[PDB]
């Protein structure tokens, strides 16, 4: 068992509570838009990737966007926090540029 | 929170004529369509932001085609495949619009 | 509105919106400069600059 | 794939090319109970198809929407606007232009001498016999790099047969004829 | 300070080329007074893309 356990301390006791650990090593994956069709090329990086954490130690439990809200469904895969979207409107001054480290 | 790029409040003008009530999709109407800028400001990073952004939505440019009882979509719409907006909702249906040209 | 005379510049998108242009002729600006406007978007991205 | 205004466009895309009887998809990405109103603006600017599809409970959708040269208003060439006009959830209006372009085939007559020399001179007239009838649609002089290319239009699944007549100076007149069923070269 | 999208109905269906546009601040009447100048925004050397 590896769930925080539901305690019972003694008979007359009731509360029942568990609890989970969380953070999130990276995974970083490219959703790719192009900029002449809207402007603007896109590399968004889905989301980071949940890890489980007891007494320090890391396990990738995969995507996490998806679970944590905020989260954007971008190909039907929700995209959250720890992210990138960096955005390149070309045009003929050559390219101005914006970014949001999300 | 400070938002680098800016975007687009997407928008179309279509008959009640032509609604579908049991999915809440507008069903035809070849009327008008436009949408919005939204800027806040374009940030270099932290420390620009606007939290409230009144948005008058425009569409004007018809004048050859009918009017009637409207109903009119809206969306909360990135600009082109943006960073991640939404804890909801950004879509915005109007059951009750009337047009005027 | 009573409350009225609205100072507008009209700027290029890499130009600034916070600052008036420096150089105003009397009825328009030329921007003797490109932009490339991608397939399906409508649309020029300018500045109006008003304070 | 291009992400148009945060619903995933993965058909129609902008710059698609069509041939007779293939067929248009719409995949998209959209936000859940969705419907897309899809116009194909011919090049008079009308909406000789207009058809409301329905996208699932998940975000996603293969509709085949139109299947184009197999339609009347589709069977001779050039260029559509398959505006989606996505009257879902999200209103997106994306002019996709589209072309379109009927199938044509070659059909090749070839005379020869074992002198070693090939033959010139030839009226070659190809005949759209097909018809029941000898409904000529190209004649042709024939060319010195002994390939009489004539092009005609086509349709898939029918034995569009042909009657080559080569009349000639200088050599006997004869007549041969060949099938193209669907799209292949017939050379005789 | 705003940012516009310069609407119009006819240029992503009008064909790719070397196009000009003149942008005028006019009041849709009935609005405040525009332009201690300039009153309008050109580009002199645009390029359309469809």
């Amino acid at each position: 068992n590896v769930l925080p356990t539901l305690t019972e301390l003694a008979a007359g006791n009731g509360t029942f509570t568990g609890s989970l650990q969380f953070t999130i090593v990276p995974n970083n994956t490219v959703v790719q838009i192009p900029s002449s069709l809207t402007k603007t090329s896109f590399a968004v990086y889905t989301n980071g990737s949940l890890a489980i954490v007891l007494n320090g130690k890391a396990y990738s439990l995969g995507p996490a966007g998806l679970f944590l809200l905020p989260f954007v469904t971008y190909t039907g895969s929700a995209i959250g926090a720890n992210a990138t979207a960096i955005i390149t409107v070309s045009d003929g001054v050559g390219t101005s540029t914006t970014q949001v480290p999300i | 929170l400070p938002y680098p790029q800016e975007f687009q409040i997407q928008a179309f003008v279509y008959e009640a004529s032509q609604f579908n009530v049991h999915t809440g999709s507008p069903t035809a109407a070849p009327v008008y369509f436009s949408y919005s800028a939204v800027r806040a400001y374009p940030a270099l990073g932290i420390g620009t932001s606007v939290p409230n952004l009144l948005v008058y939505v425009q569409l004007q440019g018809i004048s050859n085609l009918p009017a009637g009882k409207y109903v009119i979509v809206l969306s909360a719409v990135p600009f082109a495949g943006g960073p991640v907006l939404s804890e909801y909702p950004a879509q915005l249906i109007f059951t009750n619009v009337t047009l005027t040209q | 509105t009573a409350e009225n005379f609205t100072p507008i510049r009209l700027a290029p998108f890499q130009v600034p919106a916070q600052v008036p242009l420096p150089n105003a002729p009397k009825l328009k600006y030329e921007y003797n400069g490109s932009i490339v406007i991608t397939p399906q978007q409508q649309v020029l991205k300018i500045y109006v600059t008003s304070i | 794939a291009v992400t148009i205004n945060g619903i995933t466009f993965y058909s129609p895309v902008p710059n698609q090319t069509y041939k007779y009887g293939q067929q248009l998809v719409l995949s998209i990405q959209s936000q859940p109970n969705a419907l897309v109103t899809l116009y194909v603006y011919d090049p008079k600017g009308n909406v000789v198809y207009n058809n409301v599809y329905q996208t699932n409970s998940s975000g996603g959708l293969t509709a085949t929407i139109a299947t184009f040269g197999s339609t009347p208003g589709f069977t001779t060439v050039g260029t559509y606007t398959v505006s989606l006009s996505v009257q879902g959830t999200t209103s997106e209006s994306a002019s996709v232009n589209v072309q379109y372009v009927p199938l044509t085939s070659t059909i090749t007559a070839t005379v020869v001498n074992q002198e070693g020399s090939p033959l010139a001179g030839a009226t070659v007239q190809l005949y759209n016999t097909t018809s029941g009838s000898n409904t000529l649609v190209a004649t042709q002089t024939t060319n010195s790099q002994g390939v009489a290319t004539f092009t005609v239009l086509s349709f898939p699944g029918v034995t569009q047969t042909f009657k080559l007549v080569a009349s000639l100076q200088g050599y006997a007149a004869s007549t041969a004829s060949v099938s193209i069923t669907g799209q292949q070269n017939a050379s005789v």
